[PDB]
RNA sequence: AUGUAUUAAGGAGAGUAUAACUUAAUUUAUGUUUAUGAUAGAGGUUAUCAACAUAUGAACUCUUAGAGAAAUUACUUAAUAAACGAAGUGAAUUGAAAUAUCUUAUUAACUUCAGGAAAAGAAAUCAAACGAGAUUCUAUGAUUAGUGUGAACGAAAAUAGAGCAGCCUAUUAAAAUAAGUAAAAUGGCUUUAAAGCUGUUUGAAUAUUGUGGGGAACCUUCCUCAAAGGCUAAAUAUAAUACAUGAGUUACAGAGAAAAGUACCGUGAGGGAAAGCUUUGAAAUAGUAGUUUU
């Protein structure tokens, strides 16, 4: 039935209006905790980048009598040591806004065409350490943040003592992790006039030749050097390695074909198709011939109740509209091509003469 | 039946609501069933029950100070 | 003053007086709902 | 989770086939290569 | 585009209560809450959507145009030129752009 | 016919590095006095 | 009384006559003198299959790739109703 | 805040992969383009590393069968807020420097009925001796004509703009052209005394071959229209949604609400918050240090 659909239709959207006022209270709610959650990594930075401040002029005033910060206690305010970051801090595991995620790898595709890969050389380009050279190690995509395993980026650490035991050192030295944006990759190139190969660094990668596999929900990408079109192999990268669990279905098993099609007796128990689906939900769409043919009697017991009352008419009342009927079947009289020729004239002659 | 705690809708903001009660079930069995003893916190290493207790004293430590905060004290 | 006129009270005629069904059952109760509906009140009754 | 989209994956497969077989037999109606009056011989192979 | 606007005492959001009683508290008698007065009352001159657009003669509005080219024509910064005034831009750039050969990054 | 402007050529592979067999080729160590492309 | 009083009022409350079921379904009629007659027409059991010689676990193992259906130029792949009556023929002609 | 476009029933309870929403709470397929896009790898939880378009499974309880202390009982393929619209009833604060007529005011409010709009509508209309040609919305006409002791109240013709549409054979099914009607007396309403609405008592005529209405007391000539039967979109009202613009706000501002009709207060109707971020750190206030006085 027609007007069946449009319960359903405004069923639907009544939902999904009621989902987006309580998703965006949502958003906002989880958005002030990571923002909450985040400024505590910026206030330690803040309170660094002061420390230091008051640190320099006591070295310089002082002199001989430099104090010795490496044998203070800890800070309070972050429970963090002299001369050691947080793991907070050196992991670089503070959740990002989506316009940074873009941001960090502007120069490598986008957030879900990223052109780099764990196994490729990269150098870095800002910090202390930069003109560095290491390989990736691993490559977080949630903060976009990449693992180099060189000795020179390791930084000292507080520990929380809920991970640590007794005997154990409080601060220890760790890999610090860097952004996606402060690394450029490196790959060897030939020179086109000697042919002599030598290492160069790539400022832009862009995705090229994208193809997606519908039924896999997979794609193969090929990533190139935009201005020279240097397309560049992707690094060798090795498979995670898949197992046979005992708990898993053997694979001759879940191969079995065991469905054969039935036409006079349901797949089922028909008793079954009201537990997959609620016989009586407001979204119901395929309904019975015994249920929309009560439906559409609706309407016709309205119309014979609107049009009741034809049987109350006096003979003038059925007289004038039984006339109506027969004058709508005449029509409307037509112009005959002669007639149209005799009025042309008319016009013609008291228009133009 | 066992009822739950009203509480709000954010923990510490929104309306007051009171969640599910929850139900449980005795029956008697027709045939004795007993259960094992739980393992000696010694033998709970398949677990990971060392890091796991170390974790746990934590925020045991955590939730005692907000409570000692929440009468309106401090640790001398 | 204020006096204690809520002791010995019980919340059986709290439902009788300023309960859900006291109100959609009623011209002018149905009007409270509407008025508290309109607001945005999540307790329109009790 | 994982045992539970077993579980949500059976109950789209029933529901597939209670519809896919519901609409056979209304295209089936129509068809000149099935009686379905007589359910012992219901099909002849057309020539 | 003058479309600014407040709120007065006669359109903030609340009860039209009076707030506490004329005598017995004390402090200052007050009344509604919108009263400016108060922490979230309205503006009482505050600014609301009108036209700030003012007249000026067709003639003196001319008169303007014409004094304002002639300020540029005796200085010698009116440099009038014929028709089809449009930047030569070379012949071969028009023929890769137009023909898409270039892409936007290049062309621009 | 022929313009005056050099555009990008057609796309080209570049050896992967196991694969460079080049005895007169040393990894750079450095980044500084690198190319950038 | 200030704040408890504005909660919605449950079974564990009050007793005067309060009475709020769980939605578990009605198992029979009530009698005249109090008592319950249980319509065993109305109760329901659960069907469990033997399990015995049942192969299929809950878990596919992670080898054997996921991979959906093509299904290749029928908008209603998986839902034609002539892909299940056309491949009725073949497979059951009887049934 | 305004404008444009689109749309025309809203809320709550509980549960759930805490960006993902309904006990299936991250369903299943199609087509196209994929870096010359759009605006030759790794990766199924170490997931959703793909957008657009079109389909598709599922979508609980209450409001909302009956009863009841809404979210229960008991049954079942039971189901529609507010504002806006028309009619009925109809104040008071206020002004007149008091106050009765008057004004506030065909107002607020309530009551019924109806729809996405409603109402109104193709002249028994206005004009003035020339003519205009339905209704609705905006401005001018107009602190005007006029009314009223006064205070104040207050048209129409016409003009301009937005829209434009005419008909009864109504594009949805209706008239054999309208009698207890027009009108009169009387009591009220509206109002300028006309026209219009109305309770009570009474009560007409039949077309320009000049019958009937109107043209602001009233009569007459002339002009003009054709009541007592009907249909009709648009421009207009409100709410929601999206977008555009800004000598709009930038956190005691903007809105009541940057997590809000929430916390909280009230038996109840009802009243109704505070709270941004990692930046800067004013004044008051407090404890000390240096110089100085006591
Ligand atoms: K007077
Ligand atoms: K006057
Ligand atoms: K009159
Ligand atoms: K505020
Ligand atoms: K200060
Ligand atoms: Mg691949
Ligand atoms: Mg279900
Ligand atoms: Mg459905
Ligand atoms: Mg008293
Ligand atoms: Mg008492
Ligand atoms: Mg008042
Ligand atoms: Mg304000
Ligand atoms: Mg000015
Ligand atoms: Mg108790
Ligand atoms: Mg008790
Ligand atoms: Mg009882
Ligand atoms: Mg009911
Ligand atoms: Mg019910
Ligand atoms: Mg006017
Ligand atoms: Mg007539
Ligand atoms: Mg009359
Ligand atoms: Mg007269
Ligand atoms: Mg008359
Ligand atoms: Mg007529
Ligand atoms: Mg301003
Ligand atoms: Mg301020």
């Amino acid at each position: 039935m027609d007007k069946l659909l449009r319960r359903v239709r405004m069923a639907e959207g009544m939902v999904a209006r009621r989902a987006q006022r309580k998703n965006a209270l949502l958003k906002r709610i989880t958005e002030r905790k990571q923002n909450k959650k985040n400024g505590e990594a910026f206030t330690e930075a803040i309170q660094q980048r002061k420390a230091a401040v008051e640190a320099r002029n006591e070295d310089w005033m002082l002199g001989p009598l430099a104090p010795r910060r490496e044998l203070d206690e800890i800070t309070l305010s972050n429970g963090n040591f002299f001369g050691s970051l947080s793991p907070t801090r050196a992991l670089l595991e503070s959740e990002v806004s989506e316009e940074e995620r873009k941001a960090r790898v502007a120069w490598c595709g986008s957030p879900k065409f990223l052109c780099i890969a764990p196994g490729d050389r990269v150098v870095v380009i800002e910090g202390h350490h930069k003109d560095l050279i290491g390989t990736i190690e691993k490559l977080n995509t949630r903060n976009m943040t990449v693992e180099i395993q060189s000795e020179k980026l390791k930084t000292n650490t507080t520990v929380p003592q809920f991970m640590q035991n007794d005997a154990d050192k409080p601060v220890t030295q760790i890999y610090a992790r860097l952004p996606i944006s402060s690394v450029r990759l490196v790959h060897p190139l030939k020179d086109p006039q000697t042919g002599e190969y030598r290492d160069v660094i790539i400022r832009e990668l862009r995705p090229r030749n994208i193809v997606h596999d519908r039924p896999t929900r997979t794609r193969s990408m090929r990533r190139f050097v935009p201005g020279e079109n240097i397309i560049i192999p992707w690094p060798k990268q090795e498979p995670i390695k898949r197992e046979d669990q005992p708990a898993d279905t053997l694979r001759i098993d879940v191969d079995e074909k065991t469905f054969v099609p039935t036409l006079f007796r349901p797949p089922a128990p028909q008793q079954v198709l009201d537990e997959l689906r609620n016989k009586y939900s407001i979204f119901r769409t395929r309904h019975t011939p015994e249920y929309i043919a009560k439906k559409e009697q609706e309407e016709q017991e309205k119309e014979a109740k609107k049009s009741a009352a034809k049987a109350m008419l006096t003979p003038v009342q059925e007289y004038n509209r039984k006339q109506r009927e027969l004058r709508r079947a005449r029509g409307q009289p037509a112009l005959t091509e002669e007639m149209l020729a005799k009025i042309g004239e008319v016009v013609a002659r008291n228009k133009l003469g | 039946v066992n009822q739950r705690m009203h509480e709000q809708r954010h923990g510490d903001v929104g309306n007051w609501r009171r969640p599910k009660s929850q139900k449980m079930m005795i029956a008697e069995l027709a045939k004795p069933f007993v259960w094992p003893k739980p393992p000696a916190e010694d033998a709970r290493e398949a677990f990971d029950y060392a890091m796991w207790k170390k974790q746990k004293t934590a925020q045991e430590q955590d939730t005692k100070f907000q409570g000692i905060r929440a009468q309106g004290e401090v640790v001398p | 003053g204020p006096r204690p006129t809520m002791s010995g009270a019980t919340r059986l005629v709290q439902k009788r007086r300023h309960g859900f069904l006291s109100r959609v059952k009623t011209k002018n109760g149905q009007k409270t709902l509407k008025r508290r509906l309109a607001k945005g009140r999540l307790r329109l009754s009790a | 989770r994982n045992v539970k989209q077993t579980m949500r994956g059976i109950k789209h497969v029933l529901t597939e086939r209670f519809y896919a077989w519901e609409d056979a037999v209304k295209l089936a109606e129509q068809d000149p290569e099935i009686d379905l009056s007589n359910p012992e011989n219901p099909y002849t192979p057309s020539t | 585009r003058g479309m600014a606007s407040t709120k007065t005492r006669y359109e903030v959001h609340g009860s039209h209560k009076k707030m506490s009683p004329q005598k017995g508290t004390g402090n200052a008698r007050r009344g509604t809450r919108q009263s400016p007065l108060m922490k979230g009352g309205g503006k009482t001159f505050g600014p609301k959507p009108r036209d700030f657009s003012t007249k000026l003669n067709k003639k003196v509005y001319d008169l303007a145009w014409r004094t304002a080219l002639s300020y540029r024509y005796k200085r010698g910064e009116l440099i009038v030129t014929e028709d089809g005034l449009d930047l030569p831009l070379p012949n071969d750039f028009l023929w890769l752009a137009g023909g898409g050969k270039l892409s936007r990054e290049l062309e621009d | 016919r022929q313009v005056n402007l050099v555009l990008p050529g057609q796309p080209t592979r570049a050896d992967a590095p196991e694969k460079i067999r080049d005895p007169n080729y040393e990894p750079a160590t450095s980044g500084a006095g690198l190319q950038e492309i | 009384g200030l704040k408890y009083r504005k909660l919605r009022l449950t079974t564990k409350d009050v007793n005067k006559g309060f009475y709020k079921g769980n939605r578990t379904g009605s198992m029979g009629t009530h009698t005249s003198y109090g008592t319950y007659k249980i319509d065993y027409t109305k109760v329901r059991t659960y069907v469990c299959p033997d399990l015995t010689g049942f192969k299929l676990t809950p878990f596919v193992s992670k080898t054997i790739r996921p991979v959906h259906d093509q299904f290749p130029g029928d908008k209603l792949g998986p839902k034609n109703p002539a892909t299940y009556l056309a491949r009725w023929k073949s497979e059951n002609g009887l049934d």
